[PDB]
């Protein structure tokens, strides 16, 4: 419950304002005005993120080409009759 | 409305006696008797035009396939759709009925060196054409290579194809429709832009290795696992290999991984032809700039007996016209689909 928050912070410390833009583009079809940790709490309040619901961020980190981010999610989910040619 | 397996398959009075072939990437696939040409054909049903990227997938598949004329690319023989745009809720593509695909074939046979050689040639022969049209297939895999027992090979499914532009920013449209990344180029997987024709060569390389041993070369289950599989065989990337990576956060990730040694190709393919592996080594080069190009591959000593530049035709209608710039209103794409398919109506 509280260890999910520990690695929500870990992710937020590694998302610069510019990376944030590359991440929301990856959430294409799914409002602009968000900044950093506001992204996580948007996903959470649209049922795309839980302590147990990691599917979406795992996907977005791949599309955004962020193994560094995804590696933290993985790590703290593992803890928690043919004829001859011529 | 003649219908197969609980689904509506309205292929008109021309195409009759339907038989379920299998479930495809666009939907149901059937064989049908073409009453005009007196032969059995293959029919793909492509349905809901309610999702934008699916309409995209359809336009690409049509537009590209419809302006290609090559021995080693499947062609569209007919398209069935409703006369009015409002009534057009699905589209039927009609192609040559092919006996099998290379996935089904490697699933059953173990191929002789001679068979592999000819198949590889045809893949590359068809590819030389695709590339000269300025087109990237992006989905080259065994299941996308159709055969019949005469050994004629036809490259199929151009729904993920894009006009070759290194300046194109990756959107995830690729992974939206293909989750398996066994045949994905390493630079596709960690860059976000700069994809060149050499992504298709990589795939063919993967297809070659899979023809030699029937097992896929890089069968990674997930994203990070696929990277690990590549470096597991190719060895940890060199000083300038790393310089191919624009994404610094990806470059650092690869550097953080433990060192892996190169596995020599002859140790992985004990009784494969020596000429076959030297070619493979060039097709599966991490560095996309060092990696062999199509025209050069055809000229490789392994394909010595099939190589004939005069019988290797290039595209006449290349995609210089149309940078293509899709990713726009879905209602507009549906119109373009209606437009492209119009040359098969009663008129
Ligand atoms: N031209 C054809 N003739 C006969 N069968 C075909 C033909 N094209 C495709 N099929 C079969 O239809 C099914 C799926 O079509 P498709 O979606 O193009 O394959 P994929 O899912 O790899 O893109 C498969 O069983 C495939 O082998």
């Amino acid at each position: 419950m509280a260890e999910y928050g520990t690695l929500l912070q870990d992710l937020t410390n590694n998302i610069t304002l510019e990376d944030l833009e590359q991440l929301k583009s990856a959430c294409k079809e799914d409002e602009e005005i968000t900044t950093g940790s506001a992204w996580f709490s948007f996903l959470e309040s649209h049922n795309k993120l839980d302590k147990d619901n990691l599917s979406y961020i795992e996907h977005i980190f791949e599309i955004s080409r962020r193994p560094d981010l995804l590696t933290m999610v993985v790590d703290y989910r593992t803890r928690v009759k043919l004829a001859p040619p011529p | 409305p003649e219908m197969v397996r609980g689904q509506v398959f309205d292929v008109g009075p021309r195409y009759t006696n339907l038989s379920y072939i299998g479930e495809g990437a666009y939907g149901m696939v059937c064989s049908a008797y073409d009453n005009v040409n007196k032969v059995r054909v293959a029919i793909k049903k492509i349905s809901p035009f309610e999702h934008q990227t699916y309409c995209q997938r359809t336009l690409r598949e049509i537009k590209i396939l419809l302006r290609f004329r090559h021995e080693n690319i499947i062609g569209i023989n007919d398209i069935i759709r409703a006369p009015t745009i409002e009534q057009m809720k699905d589209v039927y593509i009609v192609q040559d009925l092919m006996e099998t695909d290379l996935y089904k074939l490697l699933k059953t046979q173990h191929l002789s060196n001679d068979h592999i050689c000819y198949f590889l040639y045809q893949i590359l022969r068809g590819l030389k054409y695709i590339h000269s049209a300025n087109v990237l297939h992006r989905d080259l895999k065994p299941s996308n290579l159709l055969l019949n027992t005469t050994c004629d090979l036809k490259i199929c499914d151009f729904g993920l194809a894009r006009v070759a532009d290194p300046d194109h920013d990756h959107t995830g449209f690729l992974e939206e429709y293909v989750a398996t990344r066994w045949y994905r180029a390493p630079e596709i997987m960690l860059n976000s832009k700069g994809y060149t024709k050499s992504i298709d060569i990589w795939s063919v390389g993967c297809i070659l290795a899979e023809m030699l041993s029937n097992r896929p070369i890089f069968p990674g289950k997930h994203y990070l696992d696929q990277l690990n599989h590549i470096l597991g065989i190719l060895g940890s990337p060199s000083q300038e290999d790393l310089n191919c990576i624009i994404n610094l956060k990806a470059r650092n990730y690869l550097l953080s991984l433990p060192h892996k040694n190169k596995v020599p190709w002859n140790r992985l393919f004990p009784n494969a032809d020596s000429k076959a592996l030297d070619l493979l080594d060039k097709m599966l080069t991490f560095n996309p700039h060092k990696r062999i190009e199509v025209e050069q591959a055809l000229a490789h000593p392994y394909l010595e007996q099939y190589y004939d530049p005069s019988d290797e035709p290039i595209a006449e209608a290349p995609f210089k016209f149309d940078m293509e710039l899709d990713d726009l209103p879905k209602e507009k794409l549906k119109e373009l689909i209606f437009e492209e398919t119009a040359r098969f109506q009663p008129g």
